[PDB]
RNA sequence: CACGCGCCGCGGCGAGCCCGAGGGAGCCCCCGCGGCGGAGCGAGCGCGAGACGCCCCGGGCCCGCCAUGCCCCUGCGGGCG
């Protein structure tokens, strides 16, 4: 695979996709928690 | 240790790499168009250093009649090959043509000046055009050795070769019911 | 050279290649081609047919100049002539400067006749033609002739 | 299923919980890139390979 | 592409152009094959005596003695087997053994043109053994007349700057090691600069100078270029022999040199041109990779995995 | 002095080795055995046919 | 180790190629025939190849051997299938 941009634009763009991971993860780490949760006390009632 | 390793899995296999010939020239060539691949990814110079390591054997010459036979709908193109280019003095006449080619001889060299044609290195080659734009390339009949048309079992109902030696008797050369 | 063969490699070594159970023995099968039709069968038909019997008549003497018969094929005619005279020949179509090729001065008894030819009138001299060598030159405006 | 069951004195299975899969992946995760063996230390890695099938990270 | 000629004096008189000889690609393998194949043509054959261990008589005693089976003379001595003191060979050696080779003339040819082609590249000539610190330039033409007194032959040789390889060669003679020294091989010498004249008289002068040779220039010996197989030696050419090489190989009947070929230095110089640069496009970032570490151990490393640090351990 | 008469006990291990072979690609289309007046008509109508056939002109 | 046969790698030249014996007073320089290759098949009298193709496989056509139908000159000979 040969990428034709140059190097600053490869910095750059791997820091967005950096921060947008992290973000993602937060969300997603929250919601599978409380979808485990309600998992077992739906199962329960 | 202590691991199952041949039960999905198959020989490796053995490929040429390198040329292995003396000649410094085959050695610089090859090197030269690995590099513009390493650096460029492109095909042609693919399957032109794989040309290159190839053995004697495996690059059989091309004529000159067959060059103009094969260039009919693409005359504007260039004609690569990565082996030597002999003469046809059965063809009377031949056109304009640009080609590259490892050898030529001194008689196809001469014919091809005359007629205001261009005979051309893969040095000049790796200069101007070294991703092979407007190029074709062409190789030689590989099973037209002698020696290919004797592989096999004679003596076989379903083979279609003949004996080695000579041979003066008739059991078995006379037809299915010979023996 | 001897440093680089395979022999070499293989002091030390006790049987030398030839394993142990079978060994290096004199000739455990035979002299030369014996046994070709008994213990060696397989290896006669699989690999050489028609090696036993007899096929054909005898000469007891063979003449072997007068079995002799060298061919030329009719496109390999206009290589006999040299360049200069090649062009100069084939610029003009002439029908009363036409070249004569005598093929029985290069060597040549037959003319046979796979190829083509160039469109130019042209005389050829043999002492035999195929049926095919004649209608292919006639075609272009030559004529054949035999010579003594 | 039929196949464990022809294997089954050679293995050892059952039902996993979440705190299993996540202790095996966090301790013991490689990740198998190009045919290597890659570990796996953080969310790059995985987005990086896994991001056309929307997984972006370890959860 | 001109070569300046030099007096007796060392002061240019002259001028002459470069034999197209000297434009022959250059090619150590096929020096290599033709040296080694001609210097095995020039062996003289030896063998052992077809007699040597099979005049006695000698016969097996059986088994039931208490003794090896081998034969026995008289007395019991062991005899014939090549293990036995006095045997013969087990295989002795013959005269009919291949002692020549078979070269085609065009390779022969070639290897000869070759080598005269890298006799004038004064770095080759260099790497061979040769002291040309103080030569004018390669290739060395000189204007000798005729030389009959090897005083006269020194004072050239000082004057075109070449004592030091003759000094060379003189200060060298020594007494060889090993068997060979009572084989008429005893002493040894260094290889000087080699003449090749042509309707002149120097044979006599330079005859009994220490490591130098001598060739006429109609018949080059490949031997003498490539000494030890190794091709760059220094040459000193009269005149008349320059002259004339210009035109010996006009005398090779439908013979052509061997086209010239480009070589090392000349490829890297198209590799780094513009026209060739064009095409290159970069390769994308290489995979990161790091060594593995347990996430609970630090705060640190378990935020590299879980940002929102929701993991209770 | 008896030797064993026969086994089969390694054979299958010796066939697996490289697995089995399948046949050429080429075996499935032969004419080896098709009926003749069948062959023949085959060859006529294509050359008969402008747009497949081979003659020259 | 010598000679013969098969296949593989490398060098030179390439529809060509070739230090035969030998001769020129130059171990290494110059000149130097056969031969092999280039057309096959057929017991033989004999007849004798182009239509396609980067390469490989396969089809399709063409030559020789065997058998047949139609036409015709110079005729148990020629041509077409
Ligand atoms: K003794
Ligand atoms: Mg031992
Ligand atoms: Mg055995
Ligand atoms: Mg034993
Ligand atoms: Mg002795
Ligand atoms: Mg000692
Ligand atoms: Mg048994
Ligand atoms: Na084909």
């Amino acid at each position: 695979q040969r990428d034709i941009r140059s190097a600053a634009e490869r910095a750059t763009e791997k820091e967005k996709r950096a921060a947008l991971v992290k973000d993602h993860a937060v969300k997603s780490a929250q919601v599978y928690a409380r979808y485990y949760i309600d998992l077992v006390e739906s199962e329960k009632k | 240790m202590g691991i199952d390793l041949k039960t999905g899995i198959k020989k490796r296999k053995v490929e040429r790499k390198e040329p292995k010939s003396p000649n410094p020239y085959i050695r610089l060539l090859h090197n030269a168009f690995k590099v513009v691949y390493e650096n460029t990814g492109e095909d042609f110079t693919k399957v032109l250093t794989k040309r290159l390591c190839l053995s004697k054997t495996n690059r059989p010459v091309l004529s000159v009649s067959r060059l103009a036979h094969l260039m009919h709908k693409r005359e504007d193109k260039i004609a690569v090959v990565a082996s030597t280019v002999t003469n046809d003095e059965r063809l009377v006449t031949i056109p304009r043509m640009t080609i590259c080619a490892l050898k030529f001889s001194a008689t196809a060299r001469s014919r091809i000046e005359k007629a205001g044609g261009r005979c051309m290195s893969f040095d000049e080659l790796l200069a101007e055009k070294p991703t092979g734009d407007n190029c074709v390339l062409l190789q030689g009949r590989r099973s037209c050795r002698a020696v290919c048309k004797k592989f096999g079992s004679p003596g076989r109902p379903n083979s279609h070769v003949k004996p080695k030696g000579e041979h003066k008797g008739r059991r078995g050369a006379r037809g299915r019911h010979s023996w | 050279p001897t440093r680089i063969r395979k022999s070499r490699k293989r002091r030390g070594h006790r049987q030398m290649g030839y394993g142990r159970v079978g060994g290096h023995r004199k000739h455990p099968s035979g002299r030369g081609k014996a046994g070709g039709l008994q213990h060696k069968r397989t290896s006669f038909d699989k690999y050489h047919p028609g090696y036993f019997g007899k096929l054909g008549m005898r000469n007891y003497h063979v003449r072997r100049n007068i079995e002799y018969n060298p061919t030329i094929n009719i496109d390999k005619i206009w290589s006999l002539i040299p360049e200069e005279q090649r062009d100069g020949f084939l610029q003009r179509k002439s029908t009363t400067e036409a070249p004569v090729v005598d093929v029985t001065r290069f060597g040549f008894f037959k003319v046979l006749g796979r190829g083509s030819l160039p469109q130019c009138p042209i005389i050829i001299k043999a002492r035999y033609f195929s049926s095919d060598a004649e209608k292919k030159l006639r075609e272009v405006g030559g004529v054949p002739l035999l010579v003594p | 299923l039929n196949a464990l069951r022809i294997v089954d004195h050679y293995v050892t299975y059952g039902e996993p919980t979440v705190e299993t899969i996540r202790n095996l992946i966090y301790k013991r995760g490689f990740a198998k890139v190009n045919g290597q063996r890659i570990p796996i230390v953080d969310n790059n890695l995985i987005d990086e390979q896994l991001s056309k099938h929307n997984i972006l990270c370890a959860e | 592409p001109t070569v300046k000629v030099f007096g007796p004096t060392g002061t240019q008189v002259a001028e002459l152009p470069r034999p197209k000889v000297f434009n022959v690609p250059l090619r150590p393998d096929i020096i290599n094959f033709v040296h080694t194949q001609l210097r095995k043509c020039l062996r003289t054959p030896y063998a052992v005596s077809r007699y040597a261990g099979v005049q006695c008589t000698a016969h097996s005693w059986g088994p039931g003695r208490a003794v090896a089976r081998l034969p026995r003379k008289h007395g019991g001595i062991g005899a014939y087997a090549n293990f036995a003191r006095g045997g013969h060979m087990a295989h002795p050696t013959t005269v009919i053994r291949r002692w020549c080779r078979k070269v085609n003339l065009n390779q022969r040819r070639y290897a000869v043109a070759s080598a005269l082609a890298a006799s004038a590249n004064a770095a080759l000539v260099e790497a061979r053994g040769h002291r040309i610190a103080d030569v004018p330039s390669i290739p060395l033409v000189v204007d000798t007349d005729n030389v009959t007194k090897t005083k006269d032959a020194l004072a050239i040789i000082k004057a075109v700057g070449v004592l030091r390889d003759v000094e060379r060669c003189k200060d060298s003679r020594h007494i060889r090691a090993g068997r060979g020294k009572m084989r008429n091989r005893r002493y040894i010498t260094r290889k000087g600069p080699l003449v090749i004249y042509n309707t002149e008289d120097v044979a006599r002068g330079f005859r009994n100078l220490p490591g130098v040779d001598l060739c006429h220039v109609s018949s080059i010996r490949l031997l003498e270029l490539a000494p030890g197989s190794h091709p760059g030696r220094l040459i000193l050419w009269t005149k008349s022999a320059f002259a004339s090489l210009d035109d010996v190989y006009a005398a090779k009947q439908n013979y052509t040199l061997p086209r010239s070929c480009i070589t090392q230095t000349d490829i890297e110089r198209i590799l780094q041109s513009d026209a060739v640069q064009k095409t290159f496009v970069p390769k994308r970032d290489p995979l990161v990779i790091e060594r593995k570490v347990d996430p609970f151990s630090s705060k640190e490393a378990l935020a590299r995995l879980d940002p929102s640090g929701t993991v209770m351990p | 002095a008896k030797l064993k008469n026969h086994t089969s006990k390694n054979q299958n291990r010796k066939d697996h080795r490289n697995g089995i072979k399948k046949p050429k690609k080429s075996a499935y289309t032969s004419h080896k055995g098709m009926c003749p007046k069948y062959l023949r008509n085959l060859r006529r109508s294509r050359a008969n046919d402008p747009r497949q056939s081979l003659r020259p002109n």
